[PDB]
DNA sequence: CGGGAAAATCTCTAGCA
DNA sequence: ACTGCTAGAGATTTTCCCG
DNA sequence: CGGGAAAATCTCTAGCA
DNA sequence: ACTGCTAGAGATTTTCCCG
């Protein structure tokens, strides 16, 4: 508390994101995300691509993570609707899968990917893609001699470019950049949440008329009144639903 | 700088156990985090557990509850 | 020294006495006829 | 203490009465008693009641065969989050076993995998491929289903899981997968309240950010401490206590006796 | 709350989240969340987490068959004490275990004697045999051996202490026979720190003496008491604490609120 | 009135909704499908 | 004689368990014996235990110590 | 305690038994056993008797405990050293057995036998077992009608005796007469329990020489100087181990 | 500070076969 | 030298909320 | 009243198959 | 309308004993 107008003030200068004045002056996310929404002018990460590849005469089914880069590949035995409805479904089960983006092949448009896609309750659309796929196969090609069969290179190298192949910004790889941005997910998710259940109640403080309710605290209470942010002690407000 | 990452290193929580009770002590709080052992502080309280009976997370809905905050 | 008496796996007739060797927080490692074993401690007794 | 002694001993090798029932007998106290049923071998015949603490490391997984309706399902657990992986294969062979895990170690950061003693488990296939994964491997005491006591719960659970929703699927493989995704996804609980996949995510994710920030603490601060013998190195200081290490030894001290360098 | 409850419905129906999963992703309170769990049939697979208490009652025997090396035991045990008996017998027959139970009958006083549903123990013959010692016979609920929880215990003892002894003798009968000599005499601990044997001569001989002190106190005392309702019937007054009987219910009272005449 | 479920005898298939009829220290006594059944309490649920 | 033969069913110990709780507790105070009751004093505090959980003994070692005794 | 005059006045009055003295004025048994082994003017349980009968061309071995009338009774294949010898263990397994007394015939001569009764500790010495002979009888023959083969009259019968005939001094049964001796053997085998325990403990009181202890309560210690006995506070006695 | 509902923590079980 | 655990069903104990 | 050994009570497990 | 328990291995807590 007692840095509200600081947190105003650096928005102001710098338009920052919320999670900046949030961990730089300490206040609650729901504050911070209160006052970067209310200022008008200031105003992905479950997304997949799927696409079929084929070498050595066998059908290579690769998923995706667009946000990352990271990607889950498999040898199939036929390039059919049931083998690319098991895929997703594993892939569903093992990662937050929200939307995956195909080609209109005849395979992923089949009723049992579409099944498969409303049990999993994920959402079908129709250069990432290539680019992955031709590094993909710059892998299996260097791993080629170390296996025996197709499908174990092929794993070998899903492993060495999610977990072995650093570059970027920061040097990470695809798994830990996966699973920041599943994390950053996650903690968006918590926020929109505790958001939804601190709004649906109204505060009068001193009587003032009704409020937005923002935080509850202790032995304070942080509140919203006509586009201005104050924190009133809970003695002198009182907190009800309508 | 360093106080900045300190503070950050310490919204971290852990939950251990002893070396003879099956139920999981409550979420203390982290200080450091070695290969082996994790010096944490639990009610004013600072004990050394084992690395392999501490699981250690940043419990994302009380980041988002603003409880860290004082 | 220790006097260590086991059940060693799935058989349910109890052996021993071996010498410790080793105690850990579960499980024990014992010799007995010049046979080193491991063995949990709900599965051994030491005296 | 000396007849009794005897006379205990002679209805010992008889009977091998209990050392309550030899003190009540023969007028003994209860150490001698206890130590006449100590020196016969014919009664030790139970272990100490306690368990231990399976290894809860944030990159240990712990592997194990299950089986349903005549068919194999391997199942693999992340002990420190309970985040399971699953799937049907034809044959309880190495193998498979060895392409399930590099799967696993190509899309998890898997340090070591914890599994009973069964034959696929022990293969050199699967050796091979945890040398080539960089996977260590740890295998249970022969016959104590406990050591792996995760892995075995999360088998009851799966099964639970593949029985709510086995309607819903004509293959068991699909059941399979659907009853992952449920556990791992829609099932929330335990620490943190989390579901087993974001619990697994909060963790890995928590290792990689601790691991850097420890990384540049210590590459900004650095201090000799001593207290009450060498130079140790300071860990953290505060709230009157102080935690050093000093050769691979970690203790905490009241901030009296402890001189910062 | 209608919007979230539906959405709710349908995942649960396709998935069976239990109710935290729901109450977080659908911002239910926990109590509308948990209605929807207790409304579907799939979801109940777990009974309450408890266990019940055998009768022990000084006219109790819980019996049970047992095998070792081919041969069958037939196991009787005195609950209240702990006291067993036992033999080995030719076959796992009706008229087998009606002889060995008229011959505890004429041994102890059996008021009742408890067992499981094996076909031995549910022959009209071992009816014929309770029906004239006027013994009453108890099954426990099939496939629940926690019900003979006792004898079952006491098998585990029996095999034990056979264990024990098996070399001292050449044949299984001896050696069971043996075994039973050092549980009931050999063996102390329990309550009282007595053994079997004399646990359950205390038992009888306190059964038979408290009742005949009640019986004569009974005949000699006599009063009607009203607290509060009707004229109960005395049992022990003192100690500013009345215990009276009324339409055969015990109720205990303090001094006030209670006249004796 | 109350729902009973129930896990009946070797069976691991778990049953009903059943009536309760009666409810004891460690076991009670249902009706499924007019049929009386007696549970062990740990077998079963009540709602 | 009334007091006589109260004292003596009062030098009864009784060991009986509550309806939730598996260990039996310890040696209270005989002082009514019903068909399916039994009226017990344990440490000033008068409990009716049903039949089928109490057993009733006359400890004799206690007897033969004098503990009975004032 | 404050008693011990009168116990000592009763005892001479009526030379009663220490059970009286004990119970009458309440003294520990202890004390009272002290006082009446004092006076040197006032200065069974365990015995089977054995026997095989005839009847039908059948043996059966009998088991009469003197003390009770409480009777065992088998029908054995045959009087064979082996048959006796396990009706001995069992007996012994389900009665404190002590000593058995036989007809020295061949079977209860046996080696076997001998060894049963060395293993279960049991002492063997060669008009009530004859009576019981013949009461048996009688009831067996009134009972053989009920069933159909011998062993199980025979055991028709035992019950009966045991515990369906009453008559005596207080018309009680034989099952409850050797409970009742049973217990108060028990009661005499603890009294003298710890009599062996404390007779080797001497006391010294205020400092007079060594005398003998008999109690040690909780605010009194009772003990026993040149045939006389008295009481002492716990602070002006102290107890050593010679 | 006083009660009551709610939330949290505690206790205990089967099944993994 | 390695090691019972998981998740659900009730029970009981704090904790929050309006006077 | 102060410590230490002993006794008692408490906690927990396998096996009953 | 019926029902886990037993006995042993350590752990921990009272209780007694001499100053
Ligand atoms: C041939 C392989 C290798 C050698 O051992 C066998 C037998 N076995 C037995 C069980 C088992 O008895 N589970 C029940 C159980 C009991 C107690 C507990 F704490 C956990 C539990 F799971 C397994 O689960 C299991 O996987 C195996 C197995 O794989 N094998
Ligand atoms: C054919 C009869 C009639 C129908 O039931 C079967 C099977 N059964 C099974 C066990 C058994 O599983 N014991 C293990 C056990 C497990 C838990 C527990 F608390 C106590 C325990 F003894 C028995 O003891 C037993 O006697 C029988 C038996 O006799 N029968
Ligand atoms: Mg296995
Ligand atoms: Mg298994
Ligand atoms: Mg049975
Ligand atoms: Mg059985
Ligand atoms: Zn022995
Ligand atoms: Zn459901």
């Amino acid at each position: 508390l007692d840095g509200i107008d600081k947190a105003q003030e650096e928005h102001e200068k710098y338009h920052s994101n919320w999670r900046a004045m949030a961990s730089d002056f300490n206040l609650p996310p729901v504050v911070a995300k209160e006052i970067v929404a209310s200022c008008d002018k200031c105003q992905s990460p479950g997304i997949w691509q799927l696409d079929c590849t084929h070498l050595e005469g066998k059908v290579i089914l690769v998923a995706v993570h667009v946000a990352s880069g990271y990607i889950e590949a498999e040898v199939i035995p036929a390039e059919t609707g049931q083998e690319t409805a098991y895929f997703l479904l594993k892939l569903a089960g093992r990662w937050p899968v929200k939307t995956v983006h195909t080609d209109n092949g005849s395979n992923f448009t089949s009723t049992t990917v579409k099944a498969a896609c409303w049990w999993a309750g994920i959402k079908q659309e129709f250069g990432v893609i290539e680019s992955m796929n031709k590094e993909l196969k710059k892998i299996i090609g260097q791993v080629r001699d170390q296996a025996e069969h197709l499908k174990t290179a092929v794993q070998m190298a899903v492993f060495i470019h999610n977990f072995k192949r650093k570059g970027g910004i920061g040097g990470y790889s695809a798994g830990e950049r996966i699973v920041d941005i599943i994390a950053t997910d996650i903690q968006t998710k918590e926020l929109q949440k505790q958001i939804t259940k601190i709004q649906n109640f109204r505060v009068y403080y001193r009587w003032k008329g009704p409020a937005k309710l923002l935080w509850k605290g202790e032995g304070a209470v942080v509140i919203q009144d006509n586009s201005d942010i104050k924190v009133v002690p809970r003695r002198k407000a009182k907190i009800i639903r309508d | 700088e360093l106080q900045k990452q300190i503070t950050k290193i310490q919204n971290f929580r852990v939950y251990y156990r002893d070396s003879r009770d099956p139920v999981w002590k409550g979420p203390a709080k982290l200080l450091w985090k070695g290969e082996g052992a994790v010096v944490i502080q639990d009610n004013s309280d600072i004990k050394v557990v084992p690395r392999r009976k501490a699981k250690i997370i940043r419990d994302y809905g009380k980041q988002m509850a603003g409880d860290d905050c004082v | 020294n220790f006097r260590v008496y086991y059940r060693d796996s799935r058989d349910p007739v109890w052996k021993g006495p071996a010498k410790l060797l080793w105690k850990g927080e579960g499980a024990v490692v014992i010799q007995d006829n010049s046979d080193i074993k491991v063995v949990p401690r709900r599965k051994a007794k030491i005296i």
